[PDB]
């Protein structure tokens, strides 16, 4: 994957432009997807400037004469199979360009050379031809320009609306053309031998190269799109396009004037998100806006909440986030209007983006470095690019403008700074409001049974009501969930329960929630939605909110000042209406607001307060999708807003799911309520209502903040009306209708079974005499609660049955078990066979099967170092394959004791923290992992509390003992499909012997992700459920994310046999596996491996007190004082004996089935048959969109590779085999080379090698040493040992120094370089990821997420970005230049040497953890001189050399940055 | 609150008097909490999910609601959470074996840690409730016309005929003896169940409306069919009374006294009626060798109440 | 693709339900493409079957009409969202049928539906 842009400053035309963009082109073949067929490709475009000449040249051939002005040509892909519609697409053509007034000059058939594709790719390519036409009328080129695109437009309306597919315009335009296609991006001029002439030259170009996920190619989906290139994905798009369909109908220009109908649907059919992005920006950029101020408004910067711009900025930014809603996700973005060029990157700047000045005034830019070959001494500026930044290059005039000065004349257009106060706050409103109008709060037995008719229990009140309202934030679980789903269930369930929350793997990365929230807002605007394409003063003239959620104070307030023009609607149905009432009440509302809408209205305030014994409340989540839904079909909901009040509303899930609906604003006035009953009886203490409320406020805020981020969204202005959320168990037409766009992968229950529901409680709640809230489990088990997974009898029966070691024990335990109604999906089904039963003396051996099942891994942090090493002991003992997990491991179980048991695990984890990854961990174990994504609490990190880490986890994890660890959740290394694939590629190239795996966790839409993995030479996929355990998570997190295993699996098979791509790698589950008949099913369902998890942990003595987050397990598992661990019963035997009685189990019902061995049944969907519930509860759950499945063909249904998948192998290679006398003597080496930027991960095989040889520490510094010259790859250096110096002469491409080990890195420019150092780039993004052990010195600026987690690392540079040093554990950094905003978020360990002179440091850090102030102790005085001297004679910086000279006066300059928790464990006090 | 503090506790029984104190008269044993160390042995409890102190309670009570409570100050909540599904705590927090059925499966138990004194704090929440009145007669608000009977003063028919009142039936009992109350009156000791209590209770359960028949025989006083005329549901609650006996050489000399004739004797002279068969007769215990045979809680009762009354030597046998 | 699928089984189910009729459930009829040629293979589309039952008492000639209506609304909704490929072979009560490109001989290897008793 790639982007990238080439320009000349001035704009004279010249060859060497086109030469270089496909010089730069044809090496970007280190970051695609080769094959094993070599040719197929899968998208890759250039872009460049009309060559007037040539064709005027052509035409003169011809025999025409070539006009003053200037032509255009258009290009076109027509369908190729049948001559029916080629005559009719040219017909078309010819009618709409003919109507208008030009002049067709006549059709070409570009040459092409069809040699070089595949076959698979070829099955589908277009006929591509051109037109010409010229400008006759003498009119100017912008109503050239303008006239063209609505032609265009006109004709691909006209061509959709003759369903004649296969037909695609590349761009029509007299400045710009595109040569795009499905090729291999390296053999481009192949395929177009048309860029081969020395007359096509042009001022600019671009050229792209996508990684698409799936392998079916489709030529219209190729970049650079009309006018755009992008990269990666943008996050709300399901958003964005129902924002657009509102905006649609309230823009008018006289540009386009009549031909402005026929532009009404703006965004088309059947495009990736980027089409819609690039259509959108075409149709606002004809209207008279530049490039930067379309991108100013599309992709605004992150407003950040300080002083660091000068306010004419922050007024036009605040303008731009209220014409227009944003567009998170990572971007890089380069746009190129036909007059100026600009390069810039999204508000969090996710993707790197880096740019070169030559000295002949040309500017390239791209994602590396040493793509086009530049000279050395010809470079005059190495610059890079932060967040929201934009580079831009104007050739009407030939000047060039960097961040400051571009957006400095952008602001200087118009008087921003007075347009913004005309709106209000709304604290000036609450300010003055009157001490008056208290509302008597109405009597407990009223609150008591209007919380009975929604079946609030008491349990909720107090569990997650009562920490939210008291400390600030909501509560803490410790296990997985084993409640039925909403539709199995029995008692009345809210319908947000059948609601279930998204995320993102690694296609968009999540963003963290505790670090970075400058960059997030929750800002609402009412009075804002109209045009889009006019300036004026009518959009400035708005009421703003900080907060979508109110309370009643502020929410009557805010009534009061709307005045005469809100309308309230009851959303009460009369409970007597008959069978079908809810409809008619549905109808009747949907009818009503579009009725009073157009009366005069403005306002839409949705009420129940009308709830009595004879009308029940209709559910507010409904009746908001349908009005809403409605007010957007009708071409009304720009025209008003929508405000809700709720009665059922308590935890951060409803308010989320209600937003995420289409409402504005959310009132609940019945948590307030009982809030205040429950101040009065003096519950709380002495906290009055006032703070409790505010509270309150904050943890809801804290709630929807982190709800958000969970996915990858910014801001909520995108979100609301998105709809980001999965439904199980609704019809298909009730979601289809009343929600915008929800998939539904079965059908369930329609408008019957709810409103039986609603009306069975409402009587039960009011039609009776209740005094008392029920007690109700939901959480915790109950006698009166409903059907729970563990049962207390099922684990007394477990534990004695597998303490007694009888099977008839076990046997009697697995018929109770199966023996309960329906609970989960694999209830619903039942196993069907057709063969004659085979005797049990014929299926394969108890050990052959025992050899499948795995025990998933387990934090040494969240369990106590006993049930560890009992559980891997107990793994390893028979020869099956256990885990270890996150937390690392202690390296003194690396080797067997004398007893002859191994307490190493045979796999390890890669998690986002990277803890214990040291290159010594990464070598003892036949299997990697890495965990995108947990099951339990997906889209969030490894949690541990703060007392939890003792001496011995924090001696592990490398970090200081007594800290809250939260591992960020974002990966920080996979921010797309090819970062994912590089770090495959590094943990193939570290460890030469085993292969790596990725988890996932169940969704709709994975098998996308997984086809795309499966391209990243991945072998083993391990697909999660929702049902496991975990240390410590939000109950929301836990009863409201993922989905069972059974449709992701079940879709993935599908998919991965789809593309032919089943048979490469493998597939496991769990999550939920408890006996052998669900074991069954999933070998049915396509799995081939297994895991235990929390069953094994019940034979280990588990109790599920779900206590574990309080390191207070009474049995002592996950425990870490001293006192509850000598309670432990562990014994290997057990997990042993319940291995064998499962095998058995296995063994006994296949052959019991008809079949010999399971490797016969994998993929035989057809031997299960759905049974029915019955008519007992008139639900229509049916699973067949999940027992599909497409026939295979040739090869095997399950893998037939032994081995892991190879990989290509980089220079490294050669290096080892000039190194012998250092792995057969052991004697010194130095080596040179001419390193290329086309090879990834240098220094790592060789690291492999010395630590399986020697070790880690095994050798003094400086042993071998490697000199290379020119730019270097990606991933430098990674997991480099103590004893090798990679000395690199220019720069680095990408992560250098992932994960240092010891070894010692530098990076300088050539000597010959007439360069200021400290004034240019020098590194990439995420420097110094994970590193432990190492020193590391620069010579210019880095990049950005600089030197984050790291351990006990050194490092020394000159200019950092954001977010420098985020969560920093210990180590030393120095940084001598200028630090960007937000430095050093969570650092909780080391310390930071900065160096400043204009004191912006005040400004730019984040005053929270840390501490900043003046060198006062002598002996980090001396400690300092010493690291700047070991730099200057290492790398020889003339700016620390003149640092170093004049000491006197420079160290009062210098400011020293140092946590806050690590004050009294500093054995030298740094104050006096 | 936090009441996890099982780590750095001990268990600790309610204030017990001594062996020898105890010889010579008929009150408890165990004494009513102090307010200290009850508030302090309500907060060992675990709030253990998927509690197995309830999973083994018969009447399956909340416990770990109402342990929160008591723990958490307000006795009112705990109360009433603990009378919504049960009608006599006292019976069953003084008399219910723990060692089987509450305090024998506590979560904290199966690990040597000793389980919480749930019995003993149960029926302390449920006396400490009796100094304010906080107890309320569950009478109906409307009458409902229907009219139903019991026979047996039993503790199920006292539940049923509670229950009955509560719903707004018209209930009768019928009870052979006349102090009503099944055997939990006559049958059961004094210094296990103070009768004031259970005078107490019987009491509340009258003062519902619920009309009482003591000394009702139905066997001579009325007959079976009669009931089902006058009365549309009579519920059976007579238990059991029938004893055994040993058939071998020997049981034809005198002094044989079954455990049921003794200990209703023990009671009554308890209680009242002034039996002349404990008196004018051998079912005293001055200073014979009074021996019983049989075993469990009954024989249990047997000697206890020997050693109560005299008896300087006692024996016990079991098979 | 896994995408059309879904929103092709949304239109039908919402544009049958509109009207009362009660709808039992979907089918995937047996098929074995081992025998059909290779380029069939490469535009083979997914063959489903579904069940309604009509609950309304509905005469017969009602109940034709209003299939008729059903599979013609339904026709034009599927043109509407720009989906191509997607087709109905017959909705009836009295009427079936079992086209393809397959050769004409294999039939009854290609559908096992019909060498049922
Ligand atoms: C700590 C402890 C101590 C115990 N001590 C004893 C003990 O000393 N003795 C003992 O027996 N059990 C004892 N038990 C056991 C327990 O008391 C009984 O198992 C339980 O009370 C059974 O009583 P019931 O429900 O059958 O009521 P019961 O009292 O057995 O019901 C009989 C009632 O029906 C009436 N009745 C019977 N027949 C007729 C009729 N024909 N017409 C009219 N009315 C009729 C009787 O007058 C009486 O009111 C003890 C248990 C525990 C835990
Ligand atoms: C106590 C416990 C700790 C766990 N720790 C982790 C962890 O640190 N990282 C991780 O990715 N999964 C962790 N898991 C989840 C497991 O990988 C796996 O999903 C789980 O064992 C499946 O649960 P189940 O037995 O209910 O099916 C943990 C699970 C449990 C029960
Ligand atoms: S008795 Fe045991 S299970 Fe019940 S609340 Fe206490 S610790 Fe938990
Ligand atoms: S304390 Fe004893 S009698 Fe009372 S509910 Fe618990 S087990 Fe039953
Ligand atoms: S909840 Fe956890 S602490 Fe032990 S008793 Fe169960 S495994």
């Amino acid at each position: 994957c790639g982007v990238g842009f080439i320009a000349a400053i001035d704009g004279k035309p010249r060859r060497s432009v086109v030469e270089k963009g496909i010089e730069a082109l044809k090496a970007v073949w280190h970051r695609g997807a080769v094959d094993a067929d070599g040719k197929t490709g899968d998208g890759a475009g250039i872009h460049v400037a009309v060559p007037q000449k040539f064709f005027k040249d052509h035409v003169k051939v011809i025999g025409h004469r070539a006009p003053d002005n200037k032509l255009a040509v258009g290009q076109v892909f027509l369908p190729r199979i049948s001559l029916d519609a080629q005559e009719a697409c040219r017909c078309i053509v010819e009618t709409e360009i003919l109507a208008f007034g030009y002049y067709i000059y006549g059709w070409r058939q570009v040459p092409i050379n069809v040699d070089i594709i595949g076959e698979k790719a070829n099955a589908t390519r277009p006929e591509i031809e051109q037109i010409i036409v010229g400008n006759n009328k003498g009119v100017s080129d912008e109503q050239f320009e303008l006239d063209l695109y609505i032609i265009r437009r006109r004709i691909e309306k006209a061509v959709k609306g003759e369903q004649i597919n296969d037909f695609y315009i590349c761009s029509l335009s007299a400045r710009s053309i595109i040569y795009k296609g499905m090729f291999l991006a390296e053999q481009l001029t192949t395929f177009y031998p048309d860029l081969l002439d020395e007359r096509f030259e042009s001022d600019f170009a671009i050229y792209h190269q996508r990684y698409s996920t799936n392998t079916f190619p489709t030529w219209p989906l190729a970049q650079p799109f009309r006018m755009l290139a992008h990269n990666g994905e943008i996050n709300t798009v399901k958003g964005n396009v129902n924002w657009m369909k509102a905006h649609e109908t309230r823009m008018e220009h006289p540009a386009f004037g009549t031909h402005m109908q026929d532009l009404k649907p703006v965004i088309g059919v059947g495009l990736s998100d980027s089409g819609s992005l690039d259509t959108v920006f075409e149709v606002m950029v004809r209207a008279g806006r530049t490039a930067p101020m379309v991108k100013m408004m599309l992709v605004p910067q992150a407003l950040t909440s300080s002083q660091t711009t000068p306010d004419n900025h922050k007024a036009l930014i605040q303008y731009c986030n209220s014409v227009m809603e944003p567009w998170d996700g990572p971007a890089a973005l380069a746009m190129t209007d036909g007059r100026w060029v600009v390069g810039g990157m999204d508000r969090n700047g996710l993707r790197p983006m880096r740019y070169t000045i030559t000295t002949d005034g040309l500017i390239i830019g791209g994602s590396e470095t040493g793509m086009v070959k530049i000279d050395e001494t010809q470079v005059i500026e190495k610059g890079r690019l932060g967040p929201g930044e934009m580079i831009a290059v104007d050739l009407q005039s030939g000047k060039l403008y960097r961040d400051r000065e571009l957006k400095d004349h952008l602001a200087t257009l118009k008087p921003w700074d007075k347009w913004v106060q005309n709106t209000t706050h709304l604290d000036e409103l609450v300010k003055t409001a009157s001490l008056k109008g208290e509302p008597s709060d109405m009597d407990k037995a009223e609150l008591r049974r209007r919380q009975q008719a929604f079946g609030l229990t008491m349990e909720d009140m107090e569990l997650i009501l009562h920490p939210m309202v008291e400390d600030g934030k909501e509560a803490i679980g410790s296990m997985g969930d084993d409640s039925p789903i909403a539709v199995l269930s029995d008692k009345y369930r809210g319908l947000h329960h059948f609601f279930r929350q998204n995320f993102s793997q690694v296609t968009n990365p999540p963003i963290d929630s505790l670090r970075e929230r400058r960059v997030m807002s929750l800002k609402t605007r009412l009075g804002n939605l109209g045009n889009i394409l006019d300036e004026d003063e009518t959009q400035t003239r708005l009421l703003q909110l900080e907060s979508p959620v109110l309370t009643t104070a502020e929410f009557r307030a805010m009534r009061d000042y709307m005045g005469d023009t809100a309308a309230e609607i009851d959303a009460t149905f009369p409970v007597d209406g008959g069978p079908e009432a809810l409809r008619d009440a549905l109808r009747r509302i949907r009818q009503e607001t579009e009725d009073a809408v157009r009366g005069g209205a403005t306002h839409v305030i949705l009420t129940d307060e009308a709830m009595g014994p004879a009308r029940a409340a209709i559910p507010a989540i409904l009746a908001t999708g349908a009005v809403h839904t409605h007010l957007i079909r009708s071409n009304l909901r720009t025209f008003t807003s929508l405000n809700v009040r709720t009665a059922e509303g308590l935890d951060t899930h409803y308010f989320a799911v209600l937003i995420g609906v289409g409402a504005t604003t959310v009132n609940a006035y019945l948590a307030q309520e009982a809030i205040a009953e429950r101040h009065r009886r003096g519950l709380f203490g002495s906290m009055p209502l006032e703070k409790g409320m505010a509270n309150y406020k904050k943890a809801i805020d804290d709630g929807l903040l982190k709800i958000m981020s969970k996915m990858g969204i910014s801001v909520i202005s995108s979100y609301r009306g998105g709809g980001n959320f999965e439904a199980i168990g609704l019809s298909r037409a009730l979601v289809a209708e009343h929600f915008p766009a929800m998939v539904s992968r079965i059908s369930g229950i329609g408008l019957n079974g709810i409103q039986k529901k609603v009306l069975e409680q409402h009587a039960t709640a009011y039609n009776e005499e209740v005094v008392a809230l029920p007690v109700g489990g939901f959480y915790r088990f109950r006698k009166s609660g409903d059907r729970h997974g563990w049962e207390g009898g099922v684990i007394h029966t477990l534990q004695q049955a597998v303490t007694n070691d009888s099977y008839t024990t076990f046997k009697k335990y697995s018929e109770q078990v199966n023996k309960r109604p329906p609970m989960q999906l694999r209830d619903l089904l039942e196993l069907r066979s057709t063969k004659a039963p085979v005797p049990v003396d014929e299926v394969e051996s108890i050990t052959a099967i025992r050899k499948r099942f795995i025990t998933p891994g387990m934090s040494m942090g969240a369990l106590s170092p006993e049930a560890h090493g009992t559980l891997n002991v107990a793994m390893n003992r028979i020869g099956a394959k256990s885990d270890s997990g996150e937390g690392g491991e202690d390296p003194a179980r690396f080797r067997p004791d004398k007893n002859g048991d191994n307490w190493n695990s045979a796999i390890k984890q890669v998690a986002s923290g990277r803890f214990g990854v040291t290159a010594e961990y990464l070598n003892q174990c036949r299997e990697l992992e890495i965990k995108v994504a947990q099951g339990a609490k997906p889209g969030e990190g490894g949690q541990l509390p703060g007392f939890k880490v003792t001496e011995m986890i924090a001696r592990l994890r490398h970090s200081t003992p007594g800290v809250m660890l939260i591992s960020p959740p974002p990966h920080h290394d996979i921010y797309s499909i090819e970062d994912l694939a590089q770090l495959i590629y590094d943990l193939k190239q570290i460890n030469p012997d085993a292969k790596v795996t990725v988890k996932l966790v169940s969704r709709s839409g994975i098998g996308t992700i997984a086809a795309g993995v499966a391209k990243a030479n991945a072998d083993i996929i391990l697909i999660s459920g929702n049902s496991g355990g975990t240390g410590a998570s939000p109950q929301t997190s836990i009863k409201f994310a993922g989905l069972p295993w059974e449709m992701g699996l079940s879709e993935v098979h599908q998919v991965l046999t789809l593309n032919r791509l089943r048979h490469r790698v493998r597939l496991r589950t769990d999550g939920g596996l408890k006996t052998g008949r669900d074991i069954v099913i999933a070998a049915m369902l396509g799995a081939e491996e297994f895991g235990i998890g929390t069953a094994s942990l019940i034979a280990m003595g588990c109790i599920m007190v779900r206590q574990c987050h309080s390191n207070t397990c009474p049995v002592g598992v996950c425990v870490q004082d001293d006192k509850l661990r000598q309670k432990f019963v562990g014994t290997p035997e057990k997990v042993v004996n319940l291995f064998t009685f499962l095998a058995e189990e296995v063994r006994e019902i296949l052959a019991g089935l008809g079949f010999r061995s399971l490797n016969e049944v994998i993929g035989r969907t057809d031997l299960l048959h759905q049974v029915s519930r019955g008519a007992e509860h008139l639900d229509d759950l049916d699973l067949n969109p999940r027992l599909a499945q497409v026939d295979p063909g040739e090869n095997a249904r399950y893998c037939t590779l032994q081995g892991r998948n190879e990989v290509p192998d980089t220079l490294d290679a050669r290096i080892v085999a000039d190194a012998r006398p250092l792995f057969e003597e052991g004697e010194k080496m130095q080596l040179a080379y001419n390193a290329r930027n086309t090879q990834r991960a240098i220094g790592t095989r060789l690291s492999s090698m010395v630590t399986r040889k020697f070790g880690m520490f095994g050798l003094q510094p400086g042993h071998i040493t490697i000199r290379l010259r020119g730019t270097a790859g990606q991933s430098l250096g990674a997991f480099a040992v103590q004893g090798i110096k990679l000395e690199v002469m220019g720069d680095a491409n990408d992560y250098v120094g992932k994960g240092l080990s010891g070894g010692t890195i530098v990076v300088r420019p050539t000597t010959s370089s007439p360069l200021e150092t400290n004034k240019n780039t020098i590194i990439g993004n995420t420097v110094l990821y994970g590193a432990t052990a190492g020193k590391l010195f620069a010579a210019g600026q880095a990049g950005e997420r600089f030197a984050v987690r790291n351990s006990g690392a050194t490092v020394v540079v000159e200019g950092c970005g954001s977010n420098g040093c985020e969560y920093m554990t210990g180590g030393t950094a120095v940084i001598l230049g200028r630090v960007g905003d937000n430095f050093a978020a969570g650092m909780t360990g080391g310390m930071a040497y900065v160096y400043d002179l204009d004191d912006s440091l005040p400004l730019y850090i984040n005053d929270e953890s840390v501490i900043f102030q003046r060198i006062e102790v002598g002996h980090y005085e001396s400690q300092l001189k010493h690291l700047i001297e070991e730099h200057v004679t290492e790398t020889q910086s003339r700016f620390a050399a003149e640092i170093l000279n004049d000491w006197a006066r420079e160290v009062t300059k210098f400011w020293q940055v140092v946590p806050k928790e690590m004050l009294n464990r500093l054995e030298v006090p740094v104050h006096l | 609150q936090r009441m996890l503090g099982f780590v750095h506790t001990a268990q600790r029984m309610p204030d017990k008097r001594p062996a020898a104190e105890r010889r010579q008269d008929f009150a408890e044993i165990y004494a009513r909490f102090s307010d200290e160390r009850a508030n302090e042995q309500a907060n060992r409890c675990s709030q253990c999910g998927v509690p197995f102190c309830q999973v083994h309670c018969p009447v399956s009570n909340n416990i770990p609601d109402w342990l929160k409570l008591t723990s958490e100050g307000r006795l009112e909540e705990a109360y009433e959470v603990s009378q919504a599904t049960n009608n006599f705590p006292e019976i069953c927090g003084r008399i219910c074996p723990q060692d089987r059925l509450c305090e024998g499966n506590c979560v904290i138990e199966q690990s040597t840690h000793g389980a919480v004194t749930i019995g003993s704090v149960e029926k302390y929440i449920n006396d400490t409730a009796w100094d304010q009145g906080w107890v309320k007669p569950r009478t109906p608000s409307r009458e409902l016309g229907l009219s139903v009977g019991v026979i047996g003063a039993g503790p199920a028919g006292l539940a049923a005929a509670e229950e009955l009142r509560a719903k707004g039936y018209e209930v009768h009992v019928y009870d052979r003896y006349d102090r009503m109350g099944g055997l939990l009156v006559y049958g059961i000791p004094g210094f296990k169940l103070e009768k004031s209590v259970v005078e107490r209770r019987v009491k509340l359960l009258a003062d519902a409306g619920v009309i009482y028949h003591p000394n009702f025989e139905v066997g001579r006083d009325a007959s079976l069919p009669e009931l089902r005329r006058k009365h549309v549901a009579v519920l059976v609650a007579t238990g059991v009374y029938k004893a055994r006996d040993i058939k071998a050489p020997g049981s034809g000399l005198g002094n044989i006294v079954a455990a049921l004739d003794y200990l209703t004797t023990s009671n009554k002279v308890s209680l009242g009626d002034t039996v002349e068969a404990y008196e004018n007769g051998s079912l005293n215990a001055a200073g014979k060798h009074v021996v019983v045979l049989g075993g469990g809680d009954t024989a249990m009762d047997c000697v206890r109440t020997a050693i109560r009354q005299g008896a300087t030597s006692v024996k016990c046998l079991y098979r």
